[PDB]
């Protein structure tokens, strides 16, 4: 009865994830639109 | 009493018979100097009523009425000027060259606005342009017009070879092979039931006109569900779409033909032997 | 497309007042079919019925069966919203390949002001035809199923590729296009490679208020200016109109704006999609009715047990406890209940309720074997066969066989899964019981199984070789000292077309609404059981059981 | 009459061939327009569709795509058959057989109905030619179209329990006196379900914009109620007009539309035409010479042309 429940926590963190890689992949894209178009105002 | 005669004077600036074949599926106008008034009522007020006020004054310009009341629709002032509307099209407008070449667009293209403008304002075109007959004899003058065209029951197709010894007379033309729908592909023997249909499209294919024949062995009863049936024009909704009347019986199947040759090829059906049962129009959805 | 569609005609349902709801497009591929146990073969085999019910985590009840639709499309399922197919132009749209499978929006539990609980779960149900063996359930949570935000700013890209690709077909193909095509392909190039789908799953964006996008550029471009000193979508109707010929209201929400979002799925592993158009009254929808939802407790549990590095909340402070209380009073439930049905904080919460009910079974089978079996019995016979003179000698091996046997049906009855095991007679003749201290499902229990107790319904194990399950269906055989067989009335499995015990290498075992059971084997020797006397299952725990397992009969 | 032939195909039973010989008068249902037909498309085996027997609305259905025909004259060789849809041009008026319960009226409009009482089955039986025979029931149209919504409704029954079983019948009729039951054994789903929609979908187009208007003048009904004689008359008891009883919303565009008057066009439209819609087309009339005010169960009424 654990092994069922023991494997599908599993599945549901293993499919958590990509639940929160795919809500982290804005890291590496929340950060170029916050510096590139400001530095040739300083310019 | 099977046989009989009917007899209206009009213009020729309508059908000109002589320049028709000895068969074809008359109109009459009914209603002729109507419709500047029922462009105004019958119609929810976002059609801009103002439209056939002139749309039918231009048709006239076309065509003062004087004695010589306008009528006698021919079968062919419909296809072609409804050619470039619905779903056939350098085949149905192979009518507009047998018209234009033997009648004339100056009254076509005046009456193609009129297709989009009376179906505009919800003036929709049965109950207008009524059904007369076969076009017997054509009496007519030059200018005028004087044609025996027998309405009443089976006795016009019958009255067809009777005239005539070599081959047959009128012998009741389709006018065109895109005309006469080929309905029941499902083939049995038996008797042929002619109908006039008005298929529109009101606001998707900016009020549609169209003018053709089916043929069924079927009961008005068993047509209606076969009017709902077959349609893909029900991307609608205003309403009251496909109006239909009796054109009557063909009491054969056998007799139907399959042409290209009239009077330009125009290809055309022919077909031998009708009770011409008048009927009656229907028009609520 | 119409699938997603229809379903908002019942999400047009309104009327008679009750807690309010909404509505989300799920769009399961064809890999998240496959590993789950679906069949691609035979729903490819559009409209389908699709059984729904909804449950929640902590305790309660769950919604009876309820009749939804579905549209199974071996495609592109991505590329054939955003590429479709006019039928006398299918190349109006060149695309990329993608995988397909079936189109089911799915209705959303809410609140007045609607907080949606997560791990609560809405439970599908395809029925390839009547019998539980033609039956799939399907698990997700809101958790699993909703994001907090779409992805719209795909649908920007894509929009204008429709008015290129206007201006792409017209050109290529001349003047085959009709007088209303003509017009509306030049009046898209005075506005300004194929179209993946995928792309628009795998580029990073998605949606923003942009207010706080507007401030960050209005103090980004004055430095800038400071140091310095009808639309295009009314000619897409045309666009269709000339081309299909009609309106299509399909189409319709193909040519506005359409979000296409990746998710996943916490019990295979497994990809899916979230969709809303902007026209749709479904969540994600631009015309929509609040109260809509709310991701707070979706906040608060994980917070409050993030920020004080509580792993499971029943290790939260008493304090911690009560204060979430105090914020959100739906959770005293999943807190506070002393032996609540289904287990609270787990996400096997509801796979653990089934694994009970799999164990509680087997010991009310294996203590009620041991029972007519306690001491040598006297079994002597129930069913009139009769023998050859040399056939006794084949019984000459049964007494040798016999009682590996029972071990082997029980490790089979634990060696089943038990999703495998409900498809069986014995875990419907139960609910035909429970039923009776209702309906159970998929309608296998004829009309006359409720009339007597004479009545049984029975499964096939294999006797020799390996001791093997050979039936899919229940093989309710009526039974009358000696009593003889009789069937019932009535796609082709082979043992099932004998009487029970009537042959060798076949164990018979069919069980009762009165849910006493027989163990028939070949000759006669047969015996009956009570079961009754050892099936231990409490009301109130059963109570959730059936309510998911019966059918409410018209 | 445009003659139509049905030949006498394979064998007799001899006292059945008199059995044809009483049934002058009556209707067939030929699905065809022929000069000579078997007899194999005439009988109830036909109008059994593939596997199942149509219910007495689906009957409906079934008659409504066949084509009617009287017998005229019966030879041991053939049976001359008129068809009704196209050769009813007879100033002889070609003579029909009531074969019904009601005694009619002179100058009823009559309609076909199919055997549906308790105690007419018009049961006839061939063995020799195996096949079953149910000839309609004709009746008056206002009695036959007191029928049809009875049979729908009944089978709108079928569709929820919710109720106690003690419902009304739908199967007490009246016209003078005259208690009639029908029978009621089997209500087939499609037969029921697709009367129904056109009996929802007509009822759709049938109200318009300047329909509402109509509904504000509800209380005003109940104001003639208690102050004459027809009025409350009018007003049934069992009616949901006592009921409801226990407003321009104004969006006026133009007013020059006749909105009123537009409104009892499209009403009487769809919910104007709900007896022909869902049953039989009446065109049978009743016409009898000799100044016979009624015509007496089992007479031979002279038929004219559709009413």
């Amino acid at each position: 009865e654990r092994a069922a429940v023991l494997q599908a926590q599993r599945t549901a963190a293993a499919a958590a994830l990509e639940n929160a890689a795919l809500q982290a992949a804005e890291l590496p894209v929340d950060i170029e639109r916050r510096i590139r178009p400001i530095e040739q105002q300083v310019h | 009493p099977r046989y009989h005669l009917t007899r209206q004077v009009t213009l020729t600036d309508l059908c000109q018979p002589n320049a028709e074949r000895a068969g074809a599926l008359l109109l009459a106008l009914r209603h002729p100097t109507d419709l500047p008034h029922l462009a105004r009522h019958r119609a929810p007020p976002g059609r801009q009523t103002e439209r056939l006020a002139e749309a039918w004054g231009q048709l006239l310009e076309a065509s003062e009425s004087g004695c010589a009341r306008a009528g006698l629709v021919s079968f062919n002032f419909l296809v072609a000027a409804c050619a470039a509307a619905y779903d056939a099209r350098d085949a149905a407008e192979a009518v507009r060259a047998h018209i234009t070449t033997n009648y004339a667009g100056a009254r076509l293209d005046r009456f193609s606005e009129c297709l989009r403008a009376m179906v505009h304002t919800h003036v929709f075109p049965h109950e207008v342009m009524r059904f007369f007959g076969g076009l017997v004899s054509w009496v007519t003058q030059d200018e005028l017009a004087s044609v025996t065209a027998v309405c009443s029951g089976p006795q016009e197709a019958t009255h067809t070879g009777h005239p005539g010894r070599p081959c047959s007379a009128v012998t009741i033309p389709a006018c065109a092979f895109v005309d006469l729908d080929a309905e029941l592909c499902l083939g049995g023997p038996g008797a042929a039931f002619l109908y006039l249909v008005f298929t529109y499209r009101q606001c998707r294919d900016q009020e549609l006109c169209c003018v053709y024949v089916v043929k069924s062995q079927l009961p008005p009863r068993g047509l209606e569900a076969a009017l709902e049936r077959l349609f893909g024009r029900l991307r609608i909704t205003t309403c009251t779409y496909a109006a239909f009347a009796e054109l009557g019986v063909m009491p054969d199947d056998s007799p139907r033909c399959l042409h290209r040759t009239e009077r330009v090829g125009v290809p055309v059906v022919i077909l031998e032997g009708v009770v011409w049962r008048p009927g009656g129009w229907r028009a609520c959805a | 497309m119409n699938a997603h569609f229809a379903n908002e005609v019942q999400y047009d349902l309104t009327r008679d007042p009750s807690s309010p709801a909404s509505l989300i497009h799920v769009i399961i591929s064809s890999e998240c079919l496959a590993a789950a146990g679906v069949p691609l073969s035979a729903l490819m085999r559009a409209n389908f019925r699709v059984e729904t019910q909804t449950r929640a985590h902590a305790t309660g009840d769950c919604t009876p069966w309820r009749s939804a639709f579905a549209a199974y499309v071996p495609a592109d399922a991505v590329g054939a919203l955003i590429a479709p197919v006019v039928p006398a132009h299918p190349d109006l749209l060149p695309r990329v390949p993608s995988a397909g499978g079936l189109f089911v929006s799915l209705p959303v539990a809410c609140d007045a002001q609607g907080v949606y609980d997560p791990y609560t779960v809405a439970a599908l149900r395809l029925a390839w035809g009547p019998w539980a063996t033609c039956a799939r359930v399907l698990l997700f949570s809101y958790d699993e199923l909703v994001p907090p935000n779409t992805r719209y700013a795909a649908d920007g890209a894509r929009l204008m590729r429709l008015c290129r690709h206007f201006c792409r077909y017209v050109a290529r193909l001349g003047a085959a296009a009709p007088a209303a095509a003509t017009e509306a392909a030049a009046h898209l190039s005075m506005g300004l490679p194929p179209i993946s789908p995928e792309e628009q799953l795998t580029a990073p964006g998605g949606d923003t208020a942009t207010a706080e996008d507007v401030s960050i550029t209005q103090e980004n471009e004055e430095i800038l200016a400071l140091v310095q000193r009808r639309s295009l979508v009314e000619w897409l109707d045309r666009g269709w109109e000339a081309l299909a010929g009609g309106d299509r209201p399909d189409w319709l929400w193909s040519r506005r704006s359409i979000s296409v979002v990746l998710r996943h799925h916490y019990g295979t592993k497994q990809r899916f999609v979230v969709v809303s158009y902007e026209n749709s009254v479904a969540w994600g929808g631009r015309r929509a009715r609040p109260p809509r939802l709310s991701s707070e407790l979706a906040t608060a549990l994980t917070e409050a047990c993030a920020a004080e590095r509580v792993v499971r909340p029943h290790q939260l402070s008493p304090a911690a406890q009560t204060a979430l209380l105090r914020r959100f009073p739906a959770l005293e439930g999943p807190l506070r209940h002393p032996r609540p049905v289904l287990q609270p904080f787990d996400i096997a919460a509801e796979v653990a309720f089934v694994a009970r009910i799999q164990i509680a079974c087997l010991r009310a089978l294996g203590h009620s074997i041991r029972a007519a079996l306690q001491g040598g019995p006297r079994i002597f016979q129930r069913l009139r066969y009769d023998f050859g003179p040399h056939q006794s000698e084949w019984l000459g091996e049964v007494t040798r066989r016999f009682p590996v046997l029972l071990e082997n049906l029980m490790r089979a009855l634990e060696g089943t899964a038990p999703d495998a095991f409900f498809h069986t007679a014995y875990a419907l003749a139960v609910l035909a019981h429970l039923g009776g201290q209702l309906v159970p499902l998929s309608d296998d229990i004829p009309a006359r199984f409720a009339d007597s107790d004479a009545h049984y319904a029975f499964d096939y194990y294999s006797t020799s070789g390996d001791t093997l399950r050979l039936t899919n269906r229940p093989i309710a055989v009526v039974i009358d000292e000696q009593s003889k067989c009789r069937f019932m009335e009535g796609p082709h499995r082979v043992c099932e077309q004998y009487l029970p015990g009537e042959s060798y290498a076949y164990l018979c075992l069919g069980f009762n609404r009165r849910l006493c059971g027989l163990v028939v084997f070949p000759g006669g020797f047969a015996f009956t059981i009570n079961t009754a006397a050892y099936l231990s299952l409490a009301d109130p725990v059963a109570r959730a059981v059936g309510l998911r397992f019966c059918r409410g009969a018209a | 009459c445009f003659e139509a032939d049905i030949a006498i195909p394979s064998g007799i039973s001899r006292p059945d061939a008199a059995a044809l010989q009483r049934c002058e008068g009556r209707v067939v249902f030929l699905p065809t327009i022929r000069r000579q037909l078997a007899l194999a498309d005439v009988a109830h085996e036909s109008f059994v569709s593939g596997g199942v027997s149509p219910d007495t609305l689906g009957l409906l259905l079934a008659y409504r795509r066949r084509f009617p025909a009287v017998i005229t004259r019966v030879l041991p060789t053939r049976i001359v058959a008129c068809p009704v849809d196209l050769g009813l041009t007879h100033a002889g008026t070609v003579n029909l057989r009531n074969t019904s319960p009601v005694d009619l009226c002179n100058g009823d409009p009559v309609s076909l109905v199919p055997p549906v009482f308790e105690g007419q089955a018009t049961d006839v039986r061939l063995e020799s030619l195996d096949l079953t025979l149910r000839f309609p029931v004709p009746l008056p149209t206002p009695l036959a179209r007191e029928i049809v919504a009875r049979l729908v409704a009944r089978g709108i029954r079928d569709l929820n329990p919710r109720t106690p079983g003690e419902l009304p019948d739908l199967n007490v009729l009246y016209y003078n006196g005259a208690r009639l039951s029908l029978v009621a054994d089997v209500q087939q789903l499609a037969s029921v379900n697709t009367e129904l929609r056109s009996l929802v979908l007509n009822m759709v187009y049938s109200i318009t914009e300047g329909t509402t208007l109509i509904l504000t003048l509800i209380p005003r009904l109940l104001a003639l109620s208690a102050q004459d004689g027809y009025v409350n008359a009018l007003l049934q008891m069992q009616s949901v007009t006592r009921e409801a009883a226990q407003a321009p919303m104004l969006m006026q565009d133009g007013e020059r539309r006749l909105p009123l008057y537009e409104a009892l066009v499209a009403w009487l439209a769809h919910a104007g035409q709900l007896g022909d819609i869902l049953a039989l087309a009446p065109a049978v009339r009743v016409c009898t010479f000799d100044g016979a005010a009624v015509v007496q169960s089992g007479d031979m009424a002279p038929v004219i042309r559709y009413p």
